[PDB]
């Protein structure tokens, strides 16, 4: 704990082209305006990721409503490929989690992971995410169209 | 960098620090203000060829009704000169002459809410307190942060 | 009568008539000899007429009717002593302002003023021994202040270079967040001990992550013996940070985060860039870009390649795109709205300090409310660059206005500071408006307005506005220019343009006793000026074949001083004297080729083949040169050389490959 260079800081109107640019670098797929746009009224669970005062990293969450629980879908969670294996990912979704305990009304955490993408797999299986389901032509244009659904029950 | 006490013939080239990067400025008899009433607060930094990179403005705010406080009217660095230690170094210069010429108590502030680069300054390295929020006190309507740091503990270590 | 007698010295002191002045302030002294603003008056009127020794007999015997008063502020008594200690130290009494000081020094509550006094009189009475224990103690209070190291050589007076590192050595240790004591020995060691000094530095702001490294030791870059070292340094230290994640191969600590690889390539961008060779320069900055994308700074060096190669367009680029990252620096912001007037794209200028700027008002309404002075010097430099001379000259003539708001704005002061006793702010504010229009932003406004002038007279086409249309059209060109020498003739004289920009006014005018005034004050500062030559051929060609429409007292004491300056020759043998005494630099070797076309039209083949030099061996050919040379082939000053003009063109072309000067039609 002592000693922290990586912190979270606020996505803001100002530093939105950060949050772009970290995210057309690192995912394959690519975000429309629509989606920068609600992720400005969200809050605490849109977090830009520093690295010795840099931005490395972000992650973008949304409130869910489906199967008659409240559910909270990390769309996107990542860092960039010189800065990891350096603790970033461990931090930012550790920020996600803290919200849930404290509210106590969510019921679920979901994400959708690539068939491809094992490094990732191995990383969220750490803190208590399961293989619940497996989808078939989820991405349209790339070349593993597969995907994963990974879950947390928190109750 | 040569950081040193400001002078009038250094206040001309603070206003070109300040219309450069800073949204809120100020007319030119404002920086002969705060060098005619309080000489000794307001300090610059500066490199081998004489250009200002870095200011700080200080005053002491004439008020009747409490202990005497100083203020900071205004503090930048150009971005050629930033994250070198030059702000700290110029908020010290400004404090220790607050108490050793006007015995101020206290020093105060206003702050953006997202400015993250002042808030990590004032907050970890200054060691400011967030006093008072302030709503809409900003031109584009953005909230403040009104901060104190107390200049009891640093008047310790110069009668020491 | 107070309020007569009050304002009129008020008026008196603006206009400074200080024998009018100091005869105003002997009758208030007369009429209202108790209250504090009658003496302090008095005492001022005599610091300005340079009478030290009875202005200190005015302070003292004000002085012990003040400490005696129940009114007294601890403040405004001190400000008092450490007032009438600096009149006696302007009088050279040094010995007996180091008596007053050590007197005092217990009711001054400024301690750094005292300090400081202190430690300089006990430099200059030889008591370098209790000298060297004053400036220790203000090392200790700012170890950032130079005047305190050279305070420290001037009392311990080091004989070699061993021991005055021991003067830097100690406060390594003893203060080690200090930033100049680290960075002052680089600038005087040599060879081996230069090397393991500067290694102990560049590792500590390559871990910590600060972005000026460069910028701090970039004025010992003028040497080539001590650039060679901080190459191989840095090459070596990107060399092992991305193969072992160290900055030797061979030291023995913990690696390194991958921020210490990012700063070694952002260092080797700006390295290469001030050493001349742009396609390393760049090569190195887009490997930083494209592993952190949202740096900002990495952006603003990109563009400051592009500007130092030659292209502007392409420089203007990157600061548009490094401002989209963060929108609420305005530091990025202004220095885009700058490359962008400095590839004269104004409109587009206008919307990015738009961004910044009130709401209720336009864009450059703003700025010029606001004595923003940097922004309407680009604008009137651009505007002169795309041939409109009304617009240009529209600010030009609001930033002259700009320094008659100032020397307005002290007359809130001169009863303000009699009011409040902070007399030696006060007098150093008097003085600095005399000397005012000396700043560097009037020089490069002026600069503007007579080439403009002089282009109109060689080739014809509340307060009152100022319209472009009016100004331009104008029937006395050279009167309106002479309004903007005026100020820089009196205050900058330390500058050679100033007395050369005299010569240029004055032979349009016909006035030989002021052009000859003009080049003798030149000559008296570098002797060797290319532009300093083309006024003096040129006023020694209009004295030998024009002869004859002169008056004749005129003309005899002419040729006197003219051999004085050069000897008995004509004018084409000055030229090939001053050709060949510097012929190794490309800017001189220009303005002799202008000359040579000058002095005969015929020999126009010589003075191309003299502008176009373009071998290794030559002094400054850089971009700024050649891009000189080449549009005086364009320009007429060499005769019609449309042929010449191109085969230099595509030459200049193979040295600087991204200049947009040079660029193939
Ligand atoms: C299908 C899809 O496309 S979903 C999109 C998922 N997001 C991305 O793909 C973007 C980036 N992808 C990644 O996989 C990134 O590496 C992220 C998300 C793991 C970033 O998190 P990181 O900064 O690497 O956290 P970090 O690795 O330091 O800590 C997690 C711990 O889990 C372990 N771990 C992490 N990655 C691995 C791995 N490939 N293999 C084995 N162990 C691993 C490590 O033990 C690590 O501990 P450590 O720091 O002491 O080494
Ligand atoms: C006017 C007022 O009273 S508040 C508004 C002040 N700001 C402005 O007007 C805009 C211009 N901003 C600036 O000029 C600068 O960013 C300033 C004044 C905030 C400080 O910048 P610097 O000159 O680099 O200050 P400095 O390096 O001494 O700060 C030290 C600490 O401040 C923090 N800090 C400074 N800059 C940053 C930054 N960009 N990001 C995050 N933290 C920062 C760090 O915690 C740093 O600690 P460290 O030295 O251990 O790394
Ligand atoms: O912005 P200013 O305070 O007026 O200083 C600028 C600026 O220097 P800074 O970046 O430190 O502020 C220029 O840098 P850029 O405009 O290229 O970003 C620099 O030019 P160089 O670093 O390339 O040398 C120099 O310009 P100049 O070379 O003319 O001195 C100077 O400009 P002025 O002092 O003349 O205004």
């Amino acid at each position: 704990m002592k000693g922290s260079r990586i912190e979270l800081g606020d996505v803001t109107p100002h530093n939105i082209k950060q949050l772009k640019r970290l995210n057309q670098v690192i995912f394959p797929v690519s975000y429309n305006d629509k989606f920068y746009k609600d992720v400005l009224e969200v809050g605490e669970l849109a977090k830009l990721a520093y690295f010795n005062d840099i931005a490395v990293g972000a992650v973008c969450c949304r409130v869910d409503h489906s199967q008659n629980q409240k559910r909270l879908y990390i769309m996107t969670l990542g860092c960039l490929a010189p800065y990891r294996r350096l603790g970033i990912g461990t931090k930012m979704l550790n920020h996600v989690l803290n919200i849930c305990e404290k509210d106590g009304t969510f019921d679920n955490i979901y994400l959708h992971v690539q068939i491809s993408n094992e490094s990732a797999i191995d990383f969220y299986r750490k803190f208590g995410f399961e293989i619940i389901e497996t989808k078939k032509n989820y991405y349209k244009r790339i070349e593993p169209a597969d995907a994963h659904v990974l879950q947390k029950n928190l109750k | 960098m040569n950081i040193r006490n400001a002078r009038p013939e250094d206040l001309m080239n603070m206003q070109h620090c300040n219309l450069l990067c800073l949204p809120e400025n100020y007319q030119m008899k404002y920086y002969f203000y705060h060098g005619l009433s309080w000489p000794q607060l307001s300090y610059i930094a500066e490199d081998e060829n004489g250009k200002i990179v870095g200011y700080v403005l200080a005053k002491m705010e004439e008020d009747p009704d409490d202990v005497p406080h100083g203020h900071i009217t205004s503090l930048a660095v150009k971005r050629s000169h930033r994250r070198l230690g030059l702000a700290q170094k110029l908020m010290d210069q400004a404090s220790r002459a607050m108490i050793e010429n006007f015995n101020a108590k206290y020093v105060s502030l206003h702050v953006r809410k997202s400015n993250r680069a002042a808030l990590h300054l004032y907050s970890n390295t200054l060691n400011f307190q967030i006093s008072e929020v302030e709503p809409k006190y900003y031109a584009d309507g953005e909230d403040a942060y009104a901060m104190k740091r107390d200049l009891t503990q640093m008047a310790d270590e110069l009668r020491r | 009568n107070l309020q007569i007698l009050r304002d009129l010295s008020l008026l008196q002191i603006q206009m400074r008539d200080l024998e009018g002045y100091r005869e105003t302030r002997y009758q208030l002294l007369q009429l209202r000899p108790a209250q504090r603003a009658s003496w302090i008056g008095y005492a001022i009127a005599y610091h300005l007429l340079e009478d030290y020794e009875m202005a200190a007999k005015i302070l003292e015997e004000f002085r012990k009717t003040q400490q005696t008063s129940p009114d007294k502020v601890d403040y405004e008594y001190s400000e008092l002593l450490l007032y009438q200690n600096q009149v006696l130290r302007e009088a050279g009494l040094y010995r007996e302002a180091l008596e007053h000081l050590c007197t005092y020094e217990k009711q001054i509550c400024d301690k750094l003023a005292v300090e400081e006094t202190k430690g300089e009189l006990l430099l200059q009475l030889c008591r370098l021994e209790d000298a060297a224990d004053v400036y220790r103690g203000l090392q200790e209070r700012n170890p950032e202040n130079w005047a305190y190291y050279k305070g420290l050589e001037k009392a311990l007076k080091p004989a070699n270079m061993l021991e005055r590192l021991k003067i830097y050595e100690e406060a390594w240790t003893k203060y080690p967040r200090g930033l100049v004591p680290r960075r002052l020995p680089l600038n005087f060691l040599s060879g081996e001990k230069f090397k393991e000094c500067l290694d102990k530095f560049l590792r500590m702001n390559f871990s910590k992550g600060c972005p000026p490294v460069f910028n701090t030791l970039r004025s010992l870059y003028k040497d080539k013996e001590k650039v060679a070292i901080i190459e191989e340094l840095v090459v070596g230290y990107e060399t092992s940070l991305k193969s072992c994640r160290l900055f030797n191969p061979n030291d023995d600590g913990k690696e390194e985060p991958p921020t210490t690889l990012l700063w070694v390539q952002y260092y080797l961008a700006q390295h290469y860039d001030k050493i001349g060779q742009p396609s390393i320069a760049l090569e190195y900055i887009n490997t930083a870009i494209e592993s952190t994308p949202t740096l900002i700074e990495l952006f603003l060096v990109k563009a400051k390649i592009y500007k130092h190669a030659g292209n502007i367009k392409e420089a203007a680029r990157w600061m548009d795109e490094a401002q989209a990252l963060d929108t609420a620096d305005r530091f990025i912001n202004s220095k885009c709205a700058k490359y962008m007037l400095k590839a004269n794209l104004i409109k587009e200028a206008e919307e990015m300090c738009s961004k910044f700027t009130r709401e209720g008002t336009s864009a450059v309404e703003n700025l010029n409310e606001m004595q923003c002075m940097w922004f309407q010097t680009e604008c009137a430099q651009a505007y002169k660059a795309m041939n409109k001379f009304g617009e240009a000259l529209k600010k030009c003539h609001e930033i002259e206005r700009h320094f008659i708001e100032i020397t307005d704005d002290q007359f809130d002061f001169h009863t303000y500071c009699m009011r409040k006793i902070t007399l030696r702010s006060y007098v150093d504010l008097l003085k600095l408006e005399d000397v005012l229009r000396q700043h560097p932003f009037y020089f490069k406004a002026a600069r503007i307005a007579i080439e403009i002038y002089l282009k109109l007279h060689d080739n014809p086409l509340p307060k009152e506005e100022l319209i472009p249309e009016k100004l331009a059209k104008v029937e006395t060109p050279l009167e309106e220019a002479i309004k903007f020498l005026t100020p820089l003739k009196n205050l900058v004289k330390n500058k050679i343009e100033t007395h050369l920009f005299a010569f240029e006014i004055y032979f349009r005018k016909e006035k030989f006793l002021l052009m000859l005034q003009s080049v003798k004050r030149a000559f008296a500062i570098d002797s060797s000026h290319p532009w300093l030559h083309e006024c003096m051929i040129r006023l020694f060609n209009t004295a030998v074949c024009e002869s004859k429409d002169l008056s004749d007292t005129v003309r005899t004491v002419l040729k006197q001083e003219m051999n004085r300056l050069f000897g008995a020759t004509n004018p084409k043998n000055f030229n090939e004297t001053f050709l060949k005494r510097n012929s190794d630099s490309l800017p001189h070797r220009l303005s002799a080729a202008k000359m040579v076309y000058y002095l005969d039209p015929s020999s126009q083949k010589r003075a191309i083949e003299l502008a176009t030099t373009l071998d290794e061996s030559l002094t400054n050919r850089n971009l700024q040169t050649c891009m000189e040379v080449l549009e005086a082939l364009y320009d007429g000053s060499l005769g019609d050389c449309k042929e010449a003009a191109e085969i230099y063109r595509a030459n200049c072309h193979k040295l600087f490959p991204y200049a947009l000067a040079f660029m193939p039609p």
